[PDB]
RNA sequence: GCCCGGAUAGCUCAGUCGGUAGAGCAGGGGAUUGAAAAUCCCCGUGUCCUUGGUUCGAUUCCGAGUCCGGGCACCA
RNA sequence: UACGGCCGCAAGGUUAAAACUCAAAUGAAUUGACGGGGGCCCGCACAAGCGGUGGAGCAUGUGGUUUAAUUCGAUGCAACGCGAAGAACCUUACCUGGUCUUGACAUCCACGGAAGUUUUCAGAGAUGAGAAUGUGCCUUCGGGAACCGUGAGACAGGUGCUGCAUGGCUGUCGUCAGCUCGUGUUGUGAAAUGUUGGGUUAAGUCCCGCAACGAGCGCAACCCUUAUCCUUUGUUGCCAGCGGUCCGGCCGGGAACUCAAAGGAGACUGCCAGUGAUAAACUGGAGGAAGGUGGGGAUGACGUCAAGUCAUCAUGGCCCUUACGACCAGGGCUACACACGUGCUACAAUGGCGCAUACAAAGAGAAGCGACCUCGCGAGAGCAAGCGGACCUCAUAAAGUGCGUCGUAGUCCGGAUUGGAGUCUGCAACUCGACUCCAUGAAGUCGGAAUCGCUAGUAAUCGUGGAUCAGAAUGCCACGGUG
């Protein structure tokens, strides 16, 4: 409610070291049963190499690019109807949410396994695919799209 | 997720798909539903890991798939490898129970051949 | 309902148990039951001996007994009387050489049970509630102390509708551990109802 | 598993064991009543129940103290 | 008595080149309520007025009947 | 207002009753309740997210419907995995039928008869009609005491009715910060003040103020428990050193260490700085193992809901008594032709499956927990040690990690159902039990409207134990892993 500390913070992957990584993992994490998350993830997310030939390491946050909106609604009990009042979306969350997107619609995807069903996903995510890319522009046609409130 | 080991029955309902189960039927799959609580009306996706895998419990008191058949092929076998004449009759591919092999017994003896 | 007992809840601190002693489940069985049965009785032949409480040491097949009573001459008996009674009575109702150590309770105005027992000895005794309740027991103010809560139930006087008193003197924070009252009950099965009371005696702080 | 107080049985087959006991043993009682209870007395006993087409033997156990004699008794064939 | 129309769900009604028919309401089961409503979700057990016929098949098409409804029964 | 008069174009105005009816109608002010009034606040109340319920199968309860009975109660948050921490008989209170009327359970009396055990028949059994076996003692030889028979009656008996007759006990606003009193003062008085105001806190906590000065029930603190270290003792616990190894702290040995568990130190805004009126307090900070009531328990003010319970118990009154008392048998409380709430297990590759294998806590146990070993595919059975407990046993954790597989289909998912046949409890498991094996293998591909919990070792998930208990746990209580 009034209540006001800071974030928790994270441990980061179980390599690279990274909290942008971590909260990842996390988000993924299902049933608690952390250890598939990574061994799901952390392989897809190197499998990339069969999919380029490289130092994969970048492509996370590049694939992300194309995932990481700027704007939001936020309907407000107001003028006695419900505003709608479009904001942005400060970097803390802008991060987090793209991977909600990136997971949360990898799972609908319906491929081999989640495993590669997630893979394939980063790929389409830079180069625009799947609900992931569509919830973004999906959702900008509210905020900055409607301004007249904002 | 498949209970007894393979295939996985979903969007259908329960008993229903229950019997799914190369071992259970309308009434036994829907015998087990009862004092497990789960409804039938209810798709295995509904459910939960103290729903689903809660039949995955009072199944093991029946027998089931593969072993099951082999079971029944051996047991049947006991009492065929002795001259009986059901077993005589057992391994021709012929009527064991009382039907007339002397004609119309196309899925028993199997296809034509003219 | 919404209290805590203000002497079990100190049973830890402050306050000692009325019958300490070791036993195992085998005989624990049976054993805080004949404590009931002797502690029951030794009430009944004795009621107006103005007993207190009555603690039950417990080495070896040979349990102490002690009856605490502000009236311990009385308790005592024709020089032998009630004691022997006592002692003797305390036979196959324990099965061993049971023993018997009277104590004598300084200011009978201070300790509950008494302020208790009495009060409603009193109402038996046709006598108006708020006079014995509020006077009766002031006492426990005089002799000292520092805080009494009292309470009687309802159905005091001609009333179907029951009715809960208060009158309470100094301060009794039966909210701190550290504190120690002297709480304790009392009946009286009158005419109509059993009007009850609670004893509330504040004595001192830690 | 249906009787609370007053474990009941069906009278007819119950003046029969009292009257085999009586004079000892003997063969089978014909019964149609299974919906009665095995009985203590009837302990090593013979009794028969009108599965629809014909009787069954019954010979009661030690343990077969409150339960319903038609448990014993199947009714449909099968197999 | 005469001519014209109606008869379909419990009520009031809509409907069909001939094969398995609906709406508003009432009714019922959930919901939400402290409880009723109001509101939200899901629900039609209709021998399509009777009796003859055409037909493979009739609520539907043909004849008649009851009932209701409108009109009429006038010179005398 | 009616009627009459007067006035009016007409609306209608003016003047102005009675009948009958009620015990009040009314005025201001006070306390409080409420307001789709205002100001200021706190709570997972919302907002921010994590996972759910609503759909599905099964468990459980309830309303229905049914039933000979489906025993009584619980019904907005406070009813529904609730009284029930455990309904096959029993339980039980319900139904059916058979049966008993000082009676199953208490005393008094009369006269008899040891109590006791084996017993035969008639019966479903309740029971009744018979054969023995049986004579203990107070012995002042009248009488007797425990107990049994049967006769009479005062009665015994009632889970029958009132929880708006009650005690006792409980939920709830609410762990909310509130609720009052003495005196003094103020108004004719109900009543106020205090207790409001300014800051502040988790708080009527604190600091100023102030016609109030103080006090009580509260809040805080005493209690437990968890977080560091110290003293002490060292078995079943421990093994740092040294030594001997039938390599296991197994054996000497050793009181160091983990631990056990009795007693101690430590946390107080105590100290530093800044804000605040150089106050309360706040904001950071140092030191520590631990901050700003350390974390969690326990603790529930005055009273409200004529809230719940006469069904645990107790009890006023009312009821019934050759019977709303009591015994047996079987049946019922597990019925369905739907609905509503609380749960478990799924719908799957953050997964199943095989093999391999690492880590914890708190607990139970003489009609008990049960080893090893032997049999069986397995539940379990036979034989039989140990422990009545840091010695033994129930107990040799799951997630997890290694490898491999299966590759997004209703499957290698998920298990409901049913059939086949079997075990263990117990007279006895048809009705109506737990579990094992084999076969069967459904619905379900994440769930509208709407709704719930959760602020940290929390939610999330993964196992472990216990109460009740002969034997029916996904419920309840509890423990620890990962997080």
């Amino acid at each position: 409610r009034r209540r006001v500390i800071g974030q928790r913070k994270i441990l980061p992957d179980p390599k690279f070291g990274s909290e942008l990584l971590a909260k990842f993992v996390n988000i993924l994490m299902v049933d608690g049963k952390k250890s598939t998350a990574e061994s799901i993830v952390y392989s897809a997310l190197e499998t990339l190499a069969q999919r380029s030939g490289k130092s994969e390491l970048e492509a996370f946050e590049v694939a992300l690019e194309n995932v990481r909106p700027t704007v939001e609604v936020k309907s407000r009990r107001v003028g006695g109807s419900t505003y709608q009042v479009p904001v942005e979306v400060r970097p803390v969350r802008r991060n987090a949410l793209a991977m909600r997107w990136i997971v949360e619609a990898a799972r609908k995807r319906g491929d081999k396994s989640m495993a590669l069903r997630l893979a394939n996903e980063l790929s389409d995510a830079a180069e625009n695919k799947g609900t992931a890319v569509k919830k973004r522009e999906d959702v900008h046609r509210m905020a900055e799209a409607n301004k007249a409130f904002a | 997720a498949r209970i007894a080991g393979i295939n996985i029955p979903d969007h259908k309902h329960a008993v229903i798909a229950l019997t799914s189960i190369y071992g259970v039927g309308k009434t036994r799959s829907k015998a087990i539903l009862a004092a497990a609580g789960i409804a039938e009306d209810v798709k295995i996706s509904e459910l939960s890991e103290g729903q689903i895998d809660t039949l995955r419990d009072e199944v093991a008191k029946f027998v089931v798939e593969g072993d099951l058949r082999r079971e029944i092929s051996m047991s049947i076998k006991r009492l065929m490898d002795l001259g009986c004449y059901r077993g005589l009759r057992h391994r021709r591919g012929l009527p064991v129970r009382g039907q007339r092999t002397k004609t119309n017994a196309r899925t028993r003896k199997g296809p034509r051949k003219p | 309902g919404q209290k805590v007992h203000p002497n079990g809840i100190r049973l830890g601190i402050v306050k000692p148990w009325n019958s300490t002693w070791f036993a195992n489940t085998k005989e624990f069985a049976d054993n805080l039951d004949s404590d009931f049965k002797v502690r029951q009785y030794l009430t009944k032949e004795l009621a107006k001996a103005s007993v207190s409480r009555i603690v039950i040491e417990r080495p070896a097949k040979s349990i102490r007994v002690t009856i605490h009573t502000a009236r311990p001459g009385i308790v005592i008996g024709k020089k032998g009387e009630d004691v022997e009674k006592l002692r003797k009575v305390v036979a196959d109702i324990a099965g061993v050489p049971a023993q018997i150590n009277i104590a004598e309770v300084r200011k009978p105005e201070l300790d509950a049970k008494l302020v208790a027992d009495s009060i409603t000895s009193q109402l038996e005794r046709r006598v108006m509630f708020r006079r014995a309740m509020k006077r009766a027991v002031q006492n426990a103010m005089r002799l000292g102390a520092k805080g009494i809560k009292v309470e009687v139930s309802g159905r005091l006087g001609g009333a179907e509708i029951a009715r809960t008193e208060w009158y309470r003197e100094g301060r009794v924070p039966l909210h701190t551990l550290r504190a120690d009252i002297d709480y304790n009950t009392s009946e009286a099965h009158t005419t109509y109802g059993v009007i009850g009371v609670k004893v509330w005696i504040f004595k001192g702080e830690i | 598993r249906s009787l609370k107080k007053g474990p009941f049985i069906d009278l007819h087959l119950l003046k029969k064991v009292e009257k085999a006991v009586e004079s000892g043993d003997k063969k089978p009682l014909r019964t149609w009543s299974r919906r009665s209870t095995i009985f203590p007395n009837m302990i090593g006993l013979t009794i028969a129940v009108h599965n629809g087409r014909q009787h069954v033997p019954v010979f009661v156990t030690d343990e077969m103290v409150g339960h319903k004699l038609g448990e014993f008794a199947p009714t449909r064939t099968y197999r």
